[PDB]
């Protein structure tokens, strides 16, 4: 059982807070994908703070069981796309 | 036949642990092949041995053992405290068909994940 | 190193299909994988995670048919998006097909 | 704990054979539970026995055996020709944790379906 806030864009020069909140258990693992509308998605910094290469260092998240916050950077570049959150416990795992 | 780097997958109480093995030759005295995890200290290596036999009747056995260790305060090197031994011994005859041999190992392999044995091993409950 | 899905598009309600998925150079052993498609409204759907060795299998809540099977003959999987996990055992996954 | 009708699924060389078991009591002399397939003649029953122990050190064993028979022409009743014995023996200690016990059985259960042992049992090739 996960949840992300509503859709927003605000500006092209600021950060943005995305809150993945999970009401089932406490988790040390909570992953993020991004879906550009042309291709199947691509992951990023999963298992907390790994940041697998190919993604720039502007992306960031933090958190722990039942609370995760995801944010990037100011002067954020163009071509926005939606971001999805899921988990690695509880075998259906959303 | 030609033994290679066998890698397991999603094993032990959650399905979140993987395991790799590397071959460690064949003992020519008794014909026992070995496999081991590429650990740091060779005393601490999860070892898996397998040996088929020859005639009487056929015989296959697999002996798998995992040690665990903790650092004693009186020494710098880690010392082995305890193991967890296990072994299987299949015994067939000369007239055993292929299907009837495969039936046994697949029955055992699927029975080791039953709701019976996960209570009979992880909590040691009798029946 | 990619991996590509294949399958029909005009199934009659009641029938069944067989999605195929071929590998491209990760040797198709050593590595678990999974099926997740998407609705045209929402991306991340269910998972039916296969084992590395086709041992630990589980399906999601919508299990009526929808069987996952793995065969290491032509490095393909059959099923009646096609993604795969990493080297370490986990439940995130990184490479995808169309 | 409370042993019930354990049913397997999709076992033996194609995944097209199922199997059901029924409990057959606990032998009070040694504490060995038994399971059997509901066959026609009780001499021809695929039997599975399981017994945990008590202390020294803990001990679990599972002994599974399948007989096959053919009708000899001199008799009307079928006579048993050969079996296929198998057994596992896990051995732990007093200080064995839960995770470290589950690791062994899941490693063995997933290693029995490796591309190593399907060649080492179904064709009896050495390594």
């Amino acid at each position: 059982v996960t949840q992300s806030p509503a859709s927003l864009s605000v500006a092209t020069g600021e950060k943005v807070t995305i809150r993945c909140i999970t009401s089932t258990d406490i988790d040390d693992d909570m992953n993020w994908y991004q879906q550009k509308p042309g291709e199947p998605p691509k992951l990023l910094i999963s298992e907390g703070n790994t940041l697998r290469p190919g993604v720039p260092s502007r992306f960031s998240s933090s958190g722990y069981g039942t609370d995760f916050v995801f944010t990037i950077e100011n002067t954020l570049s163009e071509d926005v796309a939606d971001y999805y959150c899921l988990q690695s416990d509880n075998m259906p795992l959303t | 036949a030609k033994l290679e780097t066998v890698t397991l997958g999603n094993i032990g109480k959650d399905g979140k642990q993987t395991l790799v093995l590397n071959p460690r030759g064949v003992n020519p005295t008794n014909g026992v092949a070995s496999l081991s995890q590429a650990g740091a200290v060779p005393a601490l290596e999860k070892r898996v041995t397998v040996s088929v036999s020859q005639p009487k009747n056929y015989k296959v056995q697999v002996k798998i053992q995992n040690p665990t260790a903790c650092t004693a305060n009186g020494s710098c090197d880690p010392s082995v405290t305890r193991q967890a031994y296990a072994d299987v011994t299949f015994s067939f005859t000369q007239y055993s068909t292929d299907e009837e041999r495969a039936f046994v190992r697949t029955e055992l392999a699927a029975l080791l994940a039953s709701p019976l044995l996960i209570d009979a091993i992880d909590q040691l409950n009798p029946a | 190193v990619q991996l590509v899905e294949s399958g029909g598009g005009l199934v009659q309600p009641g029938g069944s299909l067989k999605l195929s998925c071929a590998a491209s150079g990760f040797t198709f052993s050593d590595y678990g994988m999974a099926w997740v498609r998407q609705a045209p409204r929402k991306g991340p759907e269910w998972v039916a995670f296969i084992s590395n060795l086709a041992y630990s299998i589980y399906y999601a809540d919508t299990v009526t048919g929808r069987f996952t099977i793995s065969r290491e003959n032509a490095k393909n999987t059959l099923y009646l998006y096609c993604a795969r996990q990493n080297f370490d055992s986990s439940f995130y996954f990184d490479y995808w097909g169309r």
